[PDB]
């Protein structure tokens, strides 16, 4: 089976540098063009740097916004692909996929966030009250993203998380579960919130 | 680069139904080795894209029949023959036969569904925040459709419209409804010298507001 | 879809 599986990436200051990673499994890798691909939040997708295979002198082509910037190279004899991105600005912020030029196998991406603001933990605090509807706020973190789930995964229909809004340089969600009442009469109900950039994962078990 | 002019931006129609999508190229995507290397993605909300269809017909292994698709030379088409709910989300063609890749701009499908209520709550501050000198009081409005609708906070009777957040859910994969979510922030000074919170929706399913409310 | 890689795409 092949894979393609991304590393690296994460919050960084404009002007600095980070470096981010494609190994791939399954097949060689040898014979096909590798891409580096980003998608800023809420956009489509778009080309960022190209790097051709041995037979034609592992030539190498960048978008012309970071042209100068992006240096991407390969490593045949390990499966790897690299992308060492110098003097990030902010408008760089965006999830980087590494593909092929056939464009049929994706990683699950790397999220590079480029921001002078600094990092900041959520808050989160239980909201508590047939069907009863439980949630989570997780209120005033920053950068995006967050992952919320509820008892780890084991609660995951009727789940709704709310999309992040923005306000005063912080961001806040909700989570909301609905379970039978019977449930959250007799087991925990408990959300799980993780946050990549402050190294935080945090539980609040919702209390009657 | 080659461009793709992808068409329409967004489709909507209600399950069973057939919708097609549009990519038409500036340059030929046969390439000299014999093969057309155009594929369709589709990506869900917060998900990596993933592969429908490969080499302008060819299915990926584990999608589903009623997705297809057809095209050579400058022009292709994705159709999906009766959808179903779990088929929304953005779908994009690219191409890989004159290199860079490049992509076209995304068709969002939505699903249209009947009309359904809002299930309304309403979540007083915590203990924990209330501990900090701040309070938030969030209200839910739980799997309806449309997607329009309108939300109000009132204290002790009177509106109130700093402070207030809202939110609103990617329809969803199985009931193809919509949630909101809506947060009043205020000082825990502000939160104790009032009474009746209230949360006021407005649907299009029903004339009367559906209300919710505690009293501090 | 191995075959892909095998016989390789660039350019």
């Amino acid at each position: 089976a092949v894979q393609l599986v991304e590393s690296g990436g994460g919050l960084v200051q404009p002007k600095e540098s980070l470096k981010i990673s494609c190994a791939a499994f399954g097949v060689t890798f040898s014979n096909v063009a590798m891409y580096w691909v980003r998608q800023a939040p809420g956009k489509g997708l778009e080309w960022v740097a190209r790097i051709r295979t041995k037979p034609n002198n592992y030539a190498t082509y960048y978008a012309d916004s970071v042209k100068g910037r992006f240096t991407i190279s390969r490593d045949d004899s390990k499966s790897m692909v690299y992308l060492q991105m110098d003097n990030l600005k902010t408008e760089d912020t965006a999830m980087y996929y590494c593909t092929a030029e056939v464009a049929t196998d994706w990683g699950q991406g790397v999220m590079v966030t480029v921001s002078s603001a600094e990092t900041t933990a959520p808050s989160v605090y239980p909201l508590a009250p047939s069907m009863v509807t439980l949630g989570c706020l997780v209120k005033g973190y920053f950068p995006e993203p967050v992952t919320v789930t509820w008892n780890s995964g084991a609660l995951s229909s009727g789940v709704h998380t709310f999309p992040a809004v923005l306000q005063s340089g912080l961001y806040t969600l909700t989570s909301s579960v609905t379970v039978p009442s019977s449930t959250w009469s007799s087991q925990a109900v408990t959300c799980n919130v993780a946050h990549p950039a402050s190294s935080t994962k945090v539980d609040k078990k919702i209390i009657v | 680069d080659v461009v793709l002019t992808q068409a329409p931006p967004t489709l909507s129609a209600t399950i069973g139904q057939s919708v097609s999508i549009s990519c038409r190229s500036s340059q030929s995507l046969l390439h000299r080795n014999g093969n057309t290397y155009l594929n369709w993605l589709l990506q869900r909300p917060g998900q990596p894209p993933q592969l429908l269809i490969y080499l302008v017909s060819r299915l990926e292994s584990g999608v589903p029949n009623r997705f297809s698709g057809s095209g050579s030379g400058t022009a292709f088409t994705l159709k999906i023959s009766g959808l179903e709910a779990e088929d929304l989300g953005v779908y994009y063609c690219v191409q890989g036969t004159h290199a860079p890749l490049t992509f076209g701009s995304g068709t969002k499908l939505e699903i249209k569904r009947a009309d359904a209520a809002p299930t309304v709550s309403i979540f007083p501050p915590s203990t924990e925040q209330l501990a900090t000198g701040g309070a938030s009081v969030v209200c839910l409005m739980n799997n309806f459709y449309p997607r329009d609708i309108s939300v109000k906070w009132k204290i002790d009777g009177t509106e109130r419209r700093d402070g207030v957040l809202d939110s609103v859910t990617d329809q969803d994969s199985k009931d193809s409804t919509y949630s909101m979510s809506s947060t009043l922030s205020l000082t825990k000074a502000d939160y104790e010298s009032h009474n009746l919170y209230t949360c006021e929706v407005v649907h299009k399913t029903s004339s009367s507001p559906v209300v919710k409310s505690f009293n501090r | 879809r191995e075959n892909l890689y095998f016989q390789g795409k660039d350019g």
